[PDB]
Parts: structure tokens; sequence; C-alpha cells
């Protein structure tokens, strides 16, 4: 009972995580701190390092180099588990009946992949090999957790940073969206995710706007790293599966008093000193483990704690189930006008072409003599209100460019109100 | 260069 696996260094084993490993930087391959002679305490004073094979013709090695707080007041803080209201379901039972069912209203923790039908690669899987896939010269949005600041800085330069010693800064990649990189097709979104996106059903392939690029992000956790509390753009569902490590989440369920707190909070210039969660009723705390998935659902105020290093796969989606608390924050996003990095692009676009199908269901539940489920006709009149105000002749200019082509919104919201209207009956 | 620690 066997398989195959990556190996490294002379003595071509698999990786062990209890042996020192330097990277050769001519040949890209690690070698063990006792293979090649490279004591562990030796390894901050190479600057170049070059393995014994190509120390012969590429030269020998360049051995020349010539807050703490807010994580201790985040464990200080006792917290409800999140076994009380996050659900454990296996992945095959994690169908569209059962959200429909339970409404997708709290978190789910699905213990292991199988029956999800999601698509990550092994754990076998490391930052070097991200950094291959994605590409080391790409641009990618660099987080300095101690100064709470975003800085952006070519993958190379970062992985860098990770596969270094005394890492003096707590840097951290939550943005990093893939799905224009090779590393795309070793990434599927769980099944359950792509039957609820909007933007899965309800996109045209014709559509000359590009799709939200917010379906396969990445993320590079160091230790002791953290995550400040924040909603997901636009209100979206996010998933987040954890391929290697851990980490720990602090969700708050987007209660009317809470979301209102979070608005407040995330407003003033000093959020980055105000422990949110000491502001909120109950914040319970959800340790998702390695090779766990967590589904958030949409406006859930979270905030995650990354005690070792951890690599972990997200994506964002909107779903029917949710259409209310969708809108609110993203009219909470909108009000607030934050930075643009975390958006959610064409979540307007999203919903217009979400109120082009719930027409279209109208048109079908007359033709097929069946009422519409109640969520849908409250959602319609939901988006329906959403797209008087976009398309309202004070404020058009602002949403225009999210308009799709070949749409006539003021023929779109009168056929949705009058369905509506009839569907109420 | 490019290290990987120990534990
Ligand atoms: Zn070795
Ligand atoms: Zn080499």
């Amino acid at each position: 009972n066997m398989a195959t696996v990556p190996v490294y260094c002379v003595c071509r084993l698999p990786y062990d995580v209890t042996r020192f490993m330097i990277e050769c930087d001519a040949c890209k391959d690690w070698f063990h701190g006792s293979c090649v002679g490279v004591e562990e305490e030796e390894a901050p004073d190479i600057d170049i390092y070059h393995c014994p094979n190509c120390e012969k013709t590429h030269g020998k090695s360049t051995l020349k180099k010539k807050s703490q707080l807010f994580i201790k007041e985040l464990r200080s803080r006792t917290f409800p588990s999140a076994e009380d209201v996050v659900a454990r379901v296996p992945g095959s039972q994690l169908t569209l009946g059962y959200m429909e069912e339970h409404g997708f209203t709290e978190p789910i923790l699905v213990p292991k992949k199988d029956g999800l039908g999601l698509a990550v690669p092994a754990p076998t899987f490391y930052v070097s090999d991200v950094e291959n896939y994605v590409g080391p010269e790409r641009s990618v949005d660099v987080t300095d957790v101690t100064k709470q600041k975003d800085c952006k800085m070519k993958l190379k330069e970062f992985v860098d940073y990770y596969y270094s010693t005394n890492r003096k800064r707590v840097l951290n990649v939550t943005n990093l969206e893939f799905s224009d990189t090779r590393m795309s097709s070793f990434v599927e979104p769980p099944d359950i995710v792509k039957k609820l996106s909007w933007v899965e059903n309800y996109w045209p392939d014709d559509a000359l706007l590009a799709k939200p690029k917010v379906t396969k992000y990445c993320l590079i956790c160091v230790k002791d790293s953290y995550t400040d509390f924040h909603i997901d753009s636009g209100g979206a569902s996010a998933w987040y599966h954890v391929l290697k490590g851990e980490k720990t989440f602090y969700l708050i369920r987007p209660a009317s008093a809470n979301i209102s707190l979070y608005e407040r909070w995330r407003s003033a210039s000093n959020h980055s000193e105000m422990f949110f969660a000491d502001q909120v009723d109950k914040c319970y705390k959800c340790i998702v483990k390695q090779g766990q998935t967590l589904f958030i659902p949409s406006g859930w105020i979270y905030a995650t704690l990354t005690p070792v290093d951890c690599l972990a796969f997200a994506g964002h989606f909107l779903h029917s189930l949710s259409v209310e608390m969708q809108m609110r924050a993203y009219e909470v996003e909108r009000r607030l006008k934050l930075g643009s990095l975390t958006q959610f692009p064409n979540f307007e676009t999203a919903c217009w072409y979400m109120g082009k199908h719930l027409l279209e269901a109208f048109k079908g539940s007359h033709k097929s003599g069946k009422q519409l489920p109640p969520h849908l006709v409250q959602g319609a009149k939901i988006l329906n209100g959403a797209f008087r105000s976009w398309t309202k002749k004070q404020a058009l200019a602002e949403h225009e460019d999210e308009l799709p082509e070949h749409f006539k919104p003021s023929q779109l919201i009168k056929d949705l109100a009058k369905e509506i209207r009839l569907s109420e009956n | 260069a490019r290290t990987k620690q120990t534990a």
C-alpha cells in the first residue's frame, strides 16, 4: 500500500518536518542541513546558497550577508465554543436540499473533505510550490499584521520572507486570487458552493464584464498572525479550507445591533486599537483544523487567529438564501467607502443578472403553474428596490459602470414589480 | 537563502 510523493535533497527523501533544510538557489532543490553540512545556526549568515553539485559550475555559496497584546487580548477573553451554533455536517450530506432546509443561517464545519466535491492539492503541497504556479514575479497583497497595513510586493519577495528564520515582521498573504494562474487548475470550489453561487449559475458566458474574481483565494498565514474582524465584501458567503496547519475563527452573528456596531467601529480611524469582540454579546471561537472546511454565512463578522504556519484556500459566493443580508452588508460597505482591495468586483452586475433570472422564473411560474418560493419573491422585492436606487436619476452615474450590456433597467424594474404584485396574491 | 526550520 504505497503512493508517489515529492522528494528532496541528495538523499531523495520526502519532506521531514523535524529536519532543517536549505534551498539551493541554482537548482531550486531543498537540501537537509545534515546532508550538505550546513547547521541551522549557520543559515542566517548565508546570502546565496549553492549545493555542492551546483557549486562546481555555478560558483561557491555567497555565505556573506555582510501586535502581541492584540493576540494576547484575543486569547485572554473567554468565548463560547462554536459547537453551540456551528453545525458539523459530513460533506456527502451538505447538499442543496440541506441548505434549503436550514437556510444557511449559521456556519457549517465539514471535518473531512469527502463528499464536499472540493478539489485541493495534497498536504504535500508547500508555499514553495505556490510560488511556482502562481508566479514568482506576481505582485501580491501582503498584510503587515503588526502595523495592520497592506503593501504590494513580489510574490518571490514574500516567499523569501516566509522561508527565513527570525521573522522580524508578521506578514500575511490573505488576498491572493489565483484563478488567473496555473494553480487555478489545482483548486476547485465545493460542489455545494457552485450550486449556490449566483455567478456560477446566472452569469452569462457571453457577458462582456469579467466575472467576480473572488472564487479561488489562497491564504498563506504565518505563525502568530492576526486578521481583524471584518465582513466579506457584498455580504458574500465564504468557504475556508485549511490545507496545512490550523486557523481559529471568531464568528459574530450579523444581528441588527452587531452590524451597526461593526460599521461604527470599522469607520473609526482608530479601529486597529479597539478590540471589537468586546462590544458584542456573543462571539464564538471556532477552531478549523487541517483538512477541515468552514462555510461562513452572509454578513457574519469574523476574525481569524493563526497559531501555526497555515496554508488555506478560500472563496466568496452569493446565494438566494441571504438576499436581504447580502444587500445590507453591501450598504454598510458602500457607506464605509473603505479600500477596494478586498472588494467584491461587479457585485451589482451579479445582482442585475440575478434580477433577470427572477423575471424569467416569474414568467416560468406562470407557464409551469407553480408559485415561486416566498424567499425568492422577497429577494426579488429587495433586488428590485436596489435596482431603483441604483438607476435613480440622481444616482445613475455611480452604478452605470456595473450595468450589463443591452440592459433596460426601467423595463426590468417595471416587469419585476408587476410580477411580484401578481405573486403576492 | 531560503530555509526550512525544524519542529
Ligand atoms: Zn537530506
Ligand atoms: Zn543546487
